[PDB]
């Protein structure tokens, strides 16, 4: 059986443009544990990026955290772009302040 | 300390 | 029955390469290594789980490595041999690791610092007191190794072409002849009581058998002495 | 290095370590005898209190110390026993220096009762052999060069329930004969 | 009362690639404070919580040697399990191991969980009387009967009774200040427009610890479990958690929807709408 992941992309602190943050992406609820993520900026790899050490929920669908420190502005667009062995094309999701 | 797995 | 090791004993000398064996029980995941030396506790060498070590900290050194190809047998390779070495090295098994250790007879490995001093024992059969088949009506024999070196021997009796472990005593362990230093050739002795109907009935046959460990054929011989390889050395007795 | 314990047969043993490692998920005891290999019982660090057979383990795990009790030892049970700690539940067993057990039988009828051997083949050596003495009978070290001692050792016929100590002297010497051989070892007077 | 240390192991085939490998992670309660990874250089125990740094080497060394071991086992498992199910050695396979311990108020274990999985799906698990296991299949009632004979349900109460909870509670001493303090939410309710027609809101839960919460849209005072929806509980990234809920409605019909956000550090389950 194979889950396929879970997006969660946000930042640590209430955006303020123009101050210092950690852009996040919370990939969780797959299986198998391989996936590549990589975070946008303008749809390119920032590549600064660390990820959390794997882990796995009740049910054994694995999480992972990737993150990195931006300040958000306005103009400048932000997300997270992953890879699983369930997804036919790599999966772009938008960052939203909002969320 | 963590626990060591038995085989199988 | 369980984890045969060998070969059960091994004597060489200083800077050679020794090769342990050990084949642990059937299902048997775990596959420890330890070894122990005259009066004191097994101590931990490596741990095999399945293919490979998971616990190597028992390793003295470098010269130490264990190996477990396929799972089930391995093997102890010791190099640059040294006296220091000298110990018999315990093969065990788990079912799943911890729990329960089955462990092999062993291998007594001795390590000298030449060949040179290498001796077989001398046998001698010694017969029975009447002044004690008179006092107690019972026959004691007594068996005298003499002069052996190392202490690899064990002794068994024959009555007549079969052995029994009944009436014997041997020794716990021999003991110096000049017992100044290490190097002392070694004295050991045993005996076996029947009564004075067995050993009086004349057609009846005693064989003290006494068996060395010392050398074998990948071993050389500068020696103008006999050169001790491994072998028996017997003395008979009959009845009166 | 908890020393050795002599016994008499049919009265009990109890032998003790002490584990000095963090905890232990388990402590075992092993039989160790002759030159042969290893051997077992098991407690785990929740229970105090274990029997199987003639044993009984205890075991504290504020002293870190145990207790193996045999009821009612006999010859068979003549080895040296070792414990065994596991040692971070991680299995690697770790075995302590532990104890030289050796049950001697009571002898209920004294003979002690030393002999001249005499060597088939040769007019040899003369080896005096002290046998069918008490078994609160010790020989001690001779303290000469010629003069040495086989230490006491017990032989048992199984078809006729039959148990003796004996010892054994040998030498190359005429300054040696029988009344000479045991004039350290406290003895029991009897036969020459 | 009710704390825990839990492990998580996960190991995997890699044919095709390289030797399997292994991993590691503990937590405290909902805190990560160690890791292993066997791909490292030299692999080696780290810390993950400022407040575990402070042991001395031998405990390094000492989970080190566990880990080690462990990173075997599994190689080995691995190896095993493609016997117990016809499996080719060409495919790569997982295992997945949970357990932990849980404590008093007192401190006594209160509950201890040992589990595992293969490929996803539960493979083998112990009971809570800490004796018996409930094997998922036949494979793992194998492995249930080798288990049984060296007593292994054993060996684990023993360690989970002794060496987890004795450590369970010698961290909990040292990072009592991160470990033993509950961050309660700071909670706020934001406005969005999708019409004139109909506008949703949100209810915010920021930077708070444990992960647990409850953020509920009660209309009129009621759970509306149905109308409304809400994201997992996610990670900040510093040791710290944000949940959000949030659902759509009507304009005009702002103040009768209260939001009921219970967390441990909160007195009062508070109810809470928002305007401007």
């Amino acid at each position: 059986i194979q889950r396929t992941p879970k997006i969660q992309v946000y930042s640590r602190h209430p955006a303020e443009n123009g101050k210092s943050n950690f852009l996040n992406c919370y990939v969780s609820g797959f299986h198998p544990s391989d996936i590549e993520v990589d975070l946008l900026k303008n749809g390119e790899r920032i590549e600064k990026v660390e990820h959390s050490d794997l882990s796995f929920s009740k049910d054994w669908s694995f999480y992972l955290l990737y993150y990195t420190e931006f300040t958000p502005t306005e103009k400048d667009e932000y997300a997270c772009r992953v890879n699983h062995v369930t997804l036919s094309q790599p999966k772009i999701v938008k960052w939203d302040r909002d969320m | 300390t963590a626990f060591t797995i038995p085989s199988i | 029955a369980g984890v045969s090791q060998t070969p059960s004993n091994k004597v060489t000398e200083k800077g050679k390469y020794v090769e342990l064996r050990c084949d642990p029980i059937s299902g048997h995941t775990a596959l420890y290594w330890y070894r122990q030396s005259l009066g004191q506790g097994p101590e931990f060498l490596i741990y095999f789980q399945g293919t490979g070590a998971a616990d190597d900290s028992g390793l003295p050194n470098d010269r130490f490595f264990a190996v477990r190809p396929e799972g089930s047998v391995s093997t102890l390779k010791i190099q640059r041999t040294e006296r220091g070495d000298s110990a018999v090295y315990l093969c065990a098994s788990s079912l799943t690791g911890g729990g329960e250790l089955f462990f092999g007879e062993g291998s007594r490995l001795t390590v000298l610092e030449d060949l040179k001093n290498v001796f077989p024992p001398e046998v001698a059969v010694f017969e029975p007191s009447e002044a004690e088949i008179s006092h107690t009506q019972k026959a004691t024999l007594v068996c005298l190794a003499t002069g052996f070196y190392p202490d690899h021997v064990e002794l068994s009796w024959w009555v007549n072409g079969k052995e029994v472990h009944s009436g014997v005593c041997t020794d716990p362990q021999p003991l110096k002849e000049q017992p100044a230093l290490n190097d002392s050739r070694y004295a050991l002795s045993s005996r076996l009581r029947v009564s004075a109907t067995f050993w009086q009935d004349p057609r009846n046959h005693f064989r003290c058998q006494v068996q060395f460990y010392g050398l074998s054929e990948n071993d050389e011989w500068t020696q103008d002495r006999a050169k001790p390889v491994t072998q028996i050395v017997s003395a008979e007795a009959w009845g009166r | 290095d908890p020393q050795a314990l002599s016994i008499q047969e049919g009265e009990n043993a109890t032998m003790n370590c002490s584990y000095k490692t963090s905890i232990n998920n388990l402590q075992w005891y092993r039989q160790n005898s002759g030159r042969g290999l290893v051997h077992l019982i098991l407690i785990r660090s929740n229970e105090r209190e274990k029997h199987s057979g003639r044993l009984r383990v205890t075991l504290d795990t504020s002293k870190k110390s145990s207790s193996l009790l045999i009821t009612a030892s006999r010859a068979a049970d003549t080895a040296s026993y070792f414990c065994a700690t596991d040692d971070d539940s991680a299995r690697q067993l770790t075995f302590g220096s532990g104890t030289q057990l050796t049950v001697l039988p009571d002898i209920q009828n004294p003979d002690p009762a030393v002999y001249q051997l005499r060597d088939s083949k040769s007019s040899d050596k003369s080896v005096c052999l002290f046998t069918d003495f008490d078994s609160q009978t010790n020989v001690s070290q001779s303290k000469d060069s010629d003069v040495y001692i086989t230490d006491k050792c017990v032989l048992d016929m199984r078809s006729m329930d039959f148990k003796s100590n004996s010892a054994v002297a040998w030498s190359n010497k005429s300054d040696f004969a029988c009344a000479n051989a045991f004039n350290n070892s406290i003895i029991p007077e009897d036969t020459f | 009362g009710s704390h825990s240390m839990r492990y998580f192991y996960t190991a995997m085939s890699r044919p095709g690639r390289g030797e399997p490998r292994f991993i590691a992670v503990g937590y405290v309660d909902d805190t990560q404070f160690v890791r292993f990874d066997s791909d490292a250089a030299s692999p080696r125990t780290e810390p993950r919580a400022p407040w575990i740094e402070q042991e001395g080497p031998e405990y390094w060394d000492r989970n080190t040697q566990i880990f080690k071991t462990n990173t075997q086992t599994y190689r080995e498992n691995l190896r095993i399990a493609l016997r117990y199910y016809n499996q080719s050695e060409a495919g790569s396979h997982t295992w997945q191991t949970m357990y932990g311990c849980d404590v008093g108020p007192d401190g006594r274990l209160l509950r201890g969980h040992n589990q595992y999985a293969y490929d996803g799906k539960d493979y083998i698990a112990l009971n809570e009387d800490l004796s018996s296991w409930t094997a998922a299949d036949t494979a793992a009632q194998i492995t249930q009967r080798k288990w049984e004979a060296a007593r292994e349900a054993e060996q684990l109460r023993a360690y989970l009774e002794g060496l987890c909870v004795e450590w369970l509670r010698r961290h909990l001493e040292n990072g009592k200040e991160t470990l033993q303090r509950a961050d309660p939410p700071k909670t706020h309710v934001t406005h969005h427009p999708v019409s004139d027609h109909e506008a949703t809101l949100r209810c915010w839960a920021l930077g708070f610890y444990p992960a647990e919460i409850t953020l509920t849209w009660q209309r009129d005072g009621e759970d509306q479990t149905q109308d409304t929806e809400l994201v997992e509980t996610r990670p900040a990234g510093d040791r710290t958690f944000q949940k959000w809920a949030a659902v759509v409605v009507p304009s005009g019909e702002e103040q009768r929807y209260t939001c009921h956000v219970q967390h441990e550090g909160l007195p009062k389950p508070l109810t809470l709408r928002w305007e401007p």
